[PDB]
């Protein structure tokens, strides 16, 4: 069978309007996945997994993560969840609704006889106007107030399943994030990533749930005779190891007289000694390590009253050491006084449903914090996890970043009719594209009064039209009424940080997307 | 490309494309004359005297064994579009003479083989067409100046006789070499029309029976047919024969149309019975009230009917085929007569002897006559040991009889032996330096392959090609160029007067012409667009 | 009869037309993306990674062709990144043209060696023109020729910004690395500057840094993460506990020597960890790695150490630190050294967080001034193709910098050389003015490909820009014509020079004499034989 003489052999080309509608098309179908996880008045979304799992979430970037797509127009949009993950909190649906408009409305320009970089030069254009005009309508912060951070804690949470219980949730966010402010060298710095333990433990109801002034872990006392409750425990940290192991070598040591099978024995015991007397000098109450401890190190250590807990992870030493302010040590001869955990509280090995749970808490000034979380099932302890990881995200955002803007919508329309007054002096052909920005800004309060069974007629046509007046400026949706409330009474203010990344993130998704006008399909890598 | 275009599209000009194949360049050039060698080297091999034979195996798995190139080229399973046209080039030739067919593919070969040169020194390939006739018409113009004939067709037929054995020779008779010469001339002469030089090919039929010797054949001046006497104790001898050749039933006559008699009454039933007895009668006393004492009846006969012929004395025989009835009316110088009531004395057959030959221990019974009056038709009647000598018995007469009405269709002959193809070779050499303008090279090529013929009978007659033809070349320029051709056994000189070796001018004519023709329309071709598989 | 060779043959016009479609089918991939006006690709593999480019390296280093003839021109794309460093788009087109028209000659039965010579004729007087209608040199234009330059190799990529953000970090950038060799080499050794990702901010927040940026974390969670006055001490050998080569073995008969044995594998490596940090040093770079107990010895001293870098950025930073990297003891039998007086120093040496994820910056570094830029993108797909075009707007400023001197761009360049040589063709016609004139109006596919792009006429624009071009050369008036181009945006002449628009010299005299040299050489492939494979037998 003589072949055709061809290039690429099983490869496919896509050219032309069927890939600048087609990728425009692609974009639009993902973006209504989430239409509905916007406002206040959200449904729940259950997710099944192939491993045979379940997700219950309103979370945006969540239920995304798990939709897996074949079209290489629409996991672009994928990346773009990816990326709000990491650089903001809440600042999730918002931003797929608005890059999917962005795209419709470059398609209506683009079917016009206008060429692409005109469309897109238009929208990179009206991004500085965006960005201008939400720094001159923020309000500053003055974050030591509780009662502020607090509301602006609220205004994050209500949109998600926990919101019930807000005056439980908004206490736990706004401590565990100060627990975790450092400042050591000369850099400040809030860590939530790396301190802020949250343990769900399955039982109990969400209302028992508590932030603990210190660090557990689900470890149990090597030996019944140890002590389980100290009041003000002297605590070290060791990395190393109490047994006796042969060293990575070739070493030969040949029995020849009576004695030399015991002495080698007998010396063996000796070492753990050695390492026994070494670290009892520092008068210690408690002994934490990462690796083995050998049955004669219990013999001294009980001797000692010292109470030792065995196997603890890295990721959990690190921590304690946080809390109880000691040093880890990977040497136990160089064991020194300033090692001791001084300041610690109490410590109290509690069982919770037959499992063994070792609390350290109490402790004067920790750097580390865990947060206690109780529940009927995984179902809850999930939804709650989540939510607070937002909730301390969008509190550590005003607290580097103390400015808010009016939300609700109210945000939106402001810009909208900004970019309306300026787009008057254009006066060339990018003055069309550029109002089109304006346009759809105005998807966010459509989609909320949407969401919630209200007019898109009788709200929006009112609404646009307070906006026509210089004197309020925050005129917004209510989200449990479905009238229009000035924004200085209900309260909802957004973090300044997340409105700027919204519009950037919005307009250059739509740079990267408008561009391609060529799909090569097919090709192997070597 | 096809099938793949610069944008990735499939490409499709033609249905089923990928199946197709085309190569032009000089490629189909060469691949035309090298088939072609494929098909000269086969005839070269039964060419001359020692000709060898070729064994055909049919389809249906009979087998002849023949020299004849029109049996042996008409049997051949070759797919090739160019090789088909050298069968039609040996077909032309025995439609036109009916001699030349081994020669005219052999000169046609050589034509096309020494054309390869010509192709490689970068000729045109028409002007390489084109050249050879300018050499043919060179060859043509000098073979119709040495020819004599003193022929007359009278009784001085010698030469004619001698014309048979030079056809004959190369067959598988030469057991027969004068026997048979002698049976060809008497054939054609009896029958041929000396005023128009017309011979009518249905005049003279050739008949067998397995059996006997070649040397059995003989020439019956008469008719031949399958004899069946209706009634087994019919005399089987009628001395002096008076002929009725009858195209009627002997039967109640009925009519063509529907008929449906109606019958009702006795009398009805019984007059019919009467009636139908009378019409027997009848019809046989009207065939002896004309003198006819044997009638040959193209139909059968009713039982009533031989009985009768026994009692009037009165020898028949029955289903007597279409040509047989005609040919023996002619043979005899009767009519056919429709019916029985238009029987008439006028229109009998009168013949001597007739007589029913029975052959060892079958029942053949075949006609012979002895004695006729002024006939124009006569019947060969072929014997042989074995049927495939007999079938090429057939052919071999057949090439004899053809050359004979050759002869009297136009009296101009040559001789023979190589002597006209040499001498021919000689003249276009002669003029082919007159003048090189460009066809020099394709004027010396037709004049080599017309040597194609004199070397392959010598190589079949044992010589070598060199010390062969250096020899005649040469006797025929040092002196006036004599009859001088070349044979096995040399029979003394190789002076074709006194070998009687005698070949017609208007069959080498047609042999050189039809050749040339051949070779031109297959040159003149450089695409071949034949079809593959079906799918 | 046939060739006894048992795979397929083909001559004659046949692979001298398949030839033909083979270019042309690589040429097509490449023609659409050409200037400002073009438009971007997609490609996406079999297993689903996707890669969004628009250059003509990336495409075809990506895509696989078959065709030997299709890899002729990948071939030449490649050559032209090693020689320039940019430009790799009109190398393909004009090739593939210059081919083209050869198969028309070849057609009206020019001999192939009568096309081959008359092409070298038109190269080398193409080469000889072009450098008789230079503009100027960097020295009248100072700055202004280095952000012009790279705001024009930046008008088909990504970063095609309006502003001068990019362009004054990418000019800076190159200036900052300013290092001269012996006998008066001025290099800007652009390969040595890191380019660095991130999905964050916008475009416009793109740092540049004074320093080296190390993709590199300080780890064990004591170390200091910020150093005001830093000496940086700059080793290869792992700070590790002491192991034995298998070539010693240790055969004892007398136990109680087991344990002083043991200690000694210890005692070496806490002594040495120590003696380099004596040295006052503050940050410590290591490509091997640093063990459990080497580690609370760099966390009690207060020291920053940093391990498993890439030995191709330690020897970077020590350079423009002014270290020297350590890899044993010396002093000819000494005890120990380290190097003591060899630390090298930075302003500051500092962890910051770039997008949830940690990089130690080293500022200014007191020695060299080293340069780095971290750009910030939407996506991972936008972060691959900035840095691409960061690298070659880098490439671009480096080749004005050393090869003083500018042509114009937009198309005039091609313009100009199509009507010169068709005055040579004449002025030598004897046998040759067939393949001379075909050369030059090969030329002209660039602004006919631009003005295609663009969706202007095509056959009005350009022609419009040849008039000009042609007045300036048959009436020599001192028109100063010849340095016009097109302005794709509004379908006009424009004046390069005033315009901005300009490219380099070696750009064009290159690409003329690299497409000769492949379009000579595919013409010369009459006849193709395939073998099949062993793989059916």
């Amino acid at each position: 069978h003589r072949p055709v003489l061809v290039l690429s052999q099983n490869t496919k080309r896509e050219s032309g309007r069927k890939v600048q509608s087609g990728n425009i098309n692609a974009a639009k179908t993902i973006a209504d996945i989430i239409r509905t996880c916007l406002g206040p008045k959200s449904m729940m979304k259950m997710l099944l997994d192939p491993m045979g799992g379940i997700v219950m979430t309103n979370d945006g970037n969540a239920i995304l993560r798990e939709i897996q797509v074949q079209h290489p127009a629409a996991k672009s949009m994928i990346e773009i969840s990816r990326t709000q993950d990491e650089e903001v909190g809440d600042g999730t649906t918002s931003v797929i609704i608005l890059a999917g408009e962005m795209l419709s409305v470059a398609e209506h320009f683009l079917e016009q006889q206008m060429h692409p970089t005109v469309v897109i030069s238009a929208y990179r254009k009206a991004l500085d106007d965006m960005i201008s005009t939400l720094k001159k309508i923020s309000i500053p912060v003055d974050i030591s107030d509780s009662d502020m951070m607090l509301n602006i804690i609220n205004s994050s949470i209500t949109t998600k399943a926990i919101s019930r219980w807000s005056s439980l949730a908004c206490n736990i966010a706004l401590d565990a994030v100060k627990m975790v402010q450092f400042e050591e060298n000369g850099r400040k710095e809030i860590d939530i990533k790396k301190y802020a333990r949250v343990e769900k433990i399955p039982g109990g109801i969400i209302e028992d749930s508590c932030v603990l002034r210190g660090v557990m872990i689900n470890k149990d006392v090597t030996h019944p005779r140890m002590r389980r409750y100290i009041k003000n425990p002297r605590i070290v940290l060791l990395d190393s190891s109490l047994e006796y192991k042969k060293g990575e070598s070739q070493t030969d040591i040949e029995i020849t007289r009576e004695e030399d099978f015991t002495r080698i024995l007998q010396m063996e015991e000796e070492y753990i000694q050695q390492l026994c007397e070494d670290i009892i000098q520092l008068k210690p109450d408690v002994v934490i390590t990462e690796k083995g401890i050998s049955d004669l190190a219990q013999h001294y250590l009980m001797r000692a009253n010292i109470t030792a807990i065995r196997r603890v992870r890295k990721t959990d030493n690190n921590r304690i050491a946080r809390a109880c302010g000691a040093r880890i040590v990977s040497r136990p001869e160089e064991l020194r006084e300033d090692d001791v955990g001084t300041g610690a509280g109490l410590l109290e090995i509690k069982k919770i449903g037959d499992e063994y749970f070792t609390f350290i808490t109490d402790c004067k000034d920790p750097k580390a914090c865990t947060i206690l979380l109780r529940g009927a099932s995984k179902e809850i302890l999930s939804e709650v996890e989540r939510n607070l990881q937002d909730a301390m995200q969008v509190c550590r955002n005003v607290l580097l970043d103390p400015q808010l803007v009016p939300g609700g919508g109210a945000s939106e329309m402001a810009v909208a009719h900004a970019l309306t007054e300026k787009s008057k002096a254009m006066t060339g052909v990018e003055q069309w594209p550029y109002r089109a920005v304006a346009q759809a800004l105005e998807v966010i309060p459509r989609t909320l009064i949407q969401n919630c069974g209200a007019s898109t007629i009788r709200l929006l046509t009112s609404l646009r039209a307070k906006h026509t007046q210089e004197n309020c400026e925050t005129w917004g949706v209510n989200g449990e009424t479905g009238t229009l409330v000035d924004m200085k009474e209900l309260g909802i203010w957004e973090p300044l940080a997340v409105k700027l990344q919204t519009y950037k993130t919005a307009v250059e998704t739509a740079v990267l997307l408008l561009r391609i006008d060529d799909i090569v399909s097919g090709h192997k890598k070597k | 490309t096809l099938a793949f275009d610069e944008y990735g599209r499939p490409f499709l000009i033609i249905k089923d494309q990928d199946r197709k194949s085309r190569l032009m360049g000089l490629e189909a050039l060469k691949s035309h004359i090298m088939a072609a060698k494929a098909v000269a080297n086969t005839m070269r091999t039964s060419l001359g005297p020692n000709g060898l034979d070729k064994m055909m195996v049919d389809k249906d798995g009979d087998v002849t064994v023949t020299n004849d190139g029109a049996t042996i080229l008409s049997m051949m399973d070759v797919d090739h579009q160019i090789a088909k046209l050298m069968v039609e080039l040996s077909k032309s030739q025995d439609d036109e003479i009916g001699d030349g067919t081994t020669g005219v593919v052999v000169l046609a070969g050589a034509l096309l083989e020494e054309a390869e040169q010509l192709l490689d020194r970068g000729i045109h390939p028409i002007r390489i067409a084109d050249g050879y006739e300018q050499a043919a018409r060179v060859a043509i113009e000098h073979l119709d100046k040495i020819s004599d004939s003193v022929l007359v067709d009278i009784k001085d037929t010698e030469p004619l006789i001698q014309t048979a054995k030079t056809t004959l020779g190369s067959k598988v008779v030469n057991s027969c070499h004068r026997q048979m010469a002698e049976i060809a001339v008497n054939a054609v002469l009896t029958v041929a029309d000396m005023e128009r030089r017309d011979v009518d090919f249905e005049l003279i039929k050739v008949e067998g029976k397995v059996g006997g010797r070649l040397e059995d054949t003989k020439l019956i001046k008469g008719v031949i047919v399958d004899k069946d006497f209706s009634h087994p104790q019919m005399p089987k001898k009628v001395e002096d024969a008076k002929i009725a050749i009858l195209t009627c039933p002997f039967e109640p006559p009925k009519p063509k149309t529907k008929h449906k008699l109606d019958v009702t009454s006795v009398e009805d039933y019984k007059a019919l019975q009467k009636y139908e007895k009378e019409k027997f009668e009848e019809m046989i006393q009207q065939i002896k009230e004309t003198g006819a004492n044997l009638a040959i009846c193209q139909w059968g006969f009713d039982d009533e009917a031989n009985h009768l012929l026994l009692q009037n004395n009165l020898p028949a025989v029955r289903w007597v085929g279409g040509p047989e009835i005609e040919l023996i009316a002619i043979a005899t110088g009767g009519r056919i007569v429709p019916r029985f009531s238009e029987l008439t004395a006028e229109k009998l057959g009168f013949a001597g002897l007739v007589q029913e030959i029975s052959f060892g221990t079958t029942k053949d019974k075949m006609l012979v006559i002895e004695q006729c009056k002024n006939s124009r038709a006569v019947t060969i009647f072929i014997r042989g040991g074995n049927k495939m000598i007999i079938e090429e018995a057939k052919r071999s007469l057949h090439d004899a009889l053809c050359v004979i009405r050759n002869l009297i269709r136009d009296n101009r002959v040559v001789y023979g032996g190589g002597a006209a193809e040499i001498s021919c070779a000689l003249a276009v050499s002669q003029e082919a330096d007159k003048c090189p303008t460009l066809e020099q090279y394709a004027m010396r090529a037709f004049a080599d392959a017309l040597e194609v013929i004199p070397m392959a009978l010598s190589e079949n007659s044992g010589m070598n090609p060199i010390q062969t033809m250096t020899e005649v070349r040469a006797r025929q320029v040092k002196e006036m160029n004599p009859a001088l051709g070349i044979d096995c056994l040399h029979k003394g000189t190789n002076d074709m007067k006194q070998q009687h070796v005698i070949e017609t001018l208007i069959g080498k004519k047609q042999q050189i012409s039809l050749a040339t023709q051949m070779v031109r329309m297959i040159l003149k071709i450089d695409d071949i667009r034949k079809p593959g598989e079906s799918e | 009869g046939p060739l006894s060779v048992f795979g397929d043959r083909s001559t004659g016009e046949t692979i001298r037309s398949q030839n033909v479609m083979a270019a042309a089918s690589i040429a097509n991939i490449v023609k659409s993306s050409l200037g400002p006006v073009g438009l971007d690709k997609m490609l996406v593999d079999d297993i689903g990674d996707v890669t969004i480019t628009n250059d003509g390296a990336t495409i075809l280093k990506l895509l696989e062709v078959e065709h030997p003839a299709a890899k002729v021109l990948c071939e030449l794309a490649d050559l032209q990144d090693k020689e320039v460093g940019d430009g790799t788009t009109s190398v393909v087109i004009i090739a593939a043209e210059l081919l083209k028209n050869a198969d028309e000659l070849v057609k009206q039965k020019i001999h192939p060696t009568s096309v081959i010579s008359g092409y070298r004729l038109a190269c080398k007087e193409a080469v000889r023109y072009i450098n008789e209608n230079l503009i100027v040199n960097t020295d009248e234009l100072g700055r202004d020729c280095l952000i012009n330059a790279a705001k024009t190799s930046m008008s088909s990529k990504i970063i095609g910004i309006n502003g001068d953000f990019f362009a004054n970090m990418v000019v800076d950038a190159v200036l900052a690395i300013k290092y001269t060799d012996i006998r008066g080499q001025p290099r800007y050794p652009v390969n040595s500057v890191n380019i660095l990702k991130a999905h964050g901010r916008s475009q416009m927040e793109s740092m540049l840094i004074s320093g080296y940026a190390l993709n590199c974390v300080v780890g064990s969670q004591g170390m200091p993460k910020r150093i005001v006055n830093a000496k940086i001490a700059c080793l290869d050998f792992s700070l590790q506990k002491t192991k034995m080569k298998l070539g010693v073995q240790v055969v004892i008969t007398d136990p109680e020597k087991l344990d002083q044995i043991r200690q000694r594998e210890s005692d070496i490596t806490k002594e040495r960890i120590q003696k380099i940090l004596a040295t006052g040093a503050n940050v410590i770079l290591t490509t091997g790695g640093i063990d459990d107990m080497c580690l609370k010895y760099f966390v009690e001293a207060g020291a920053m150490a940093v391990r498993r870098v890439l030995k191709r950025d330690l020897k970077r930073i020590a350079k423009a630190s002014g270290a020297t990297i350590l890899s044993t003891l010396a002093n000819l039998e000494g005890e120990e050294t380290f190097e003591a007086a060899m630390l090298g120093q930075a302003e500051e040496v500092v962890q910051e967080r770039i997008c949830d994820d940690e990089l130690i910056l080293i500022k200014n570094t007191k020695a060299r001034t080293s340069a780095s830029i971290i750009l910030r993108g939407a996506n991972d797909f936008m972060c691959d193709e900035m840095e691409r075009s960061l690298h070659d707007a880098l490439c671009v400023v480096k080749r004005v910098l050393e090869s003083k001197s500018v042509v114009p761009g937009g198309g005039a360049v091609e313009a100009a050389l199509s009507i010169y040589l068709e005055n040579y063709a004449t002025s030598m016609g004897s046998r040759e003015q067939l393949a001379i004139a075909e050369f030059a109006r090969s030329l002209l596919v660039i602004p006919n490909t631009l003005a295609v792009n663009a969706a202007q006429d095509s056959t009005d624009l350009v022609a419009k820009l040849r008039a000009f071009h042609n007045e300036a050369q048959v009436n020599p008036e001192r028109k100063n014509l010849k340095w016009i181009g097109l302005d794709l945006s509004n379908g006009k002449p424009r004046d390069n020079k005033q315009a901005g628009v300009f490219e380099p010299t070696i750009v064009k005299v290159k690409s003329l004499k690299f497409a000769t040299e492949a379009a000579i050489t595919i013409l010369r492939i009459d006849d193709l034989i395939k073998l099949h494979p062993e793989s059916k037998d």
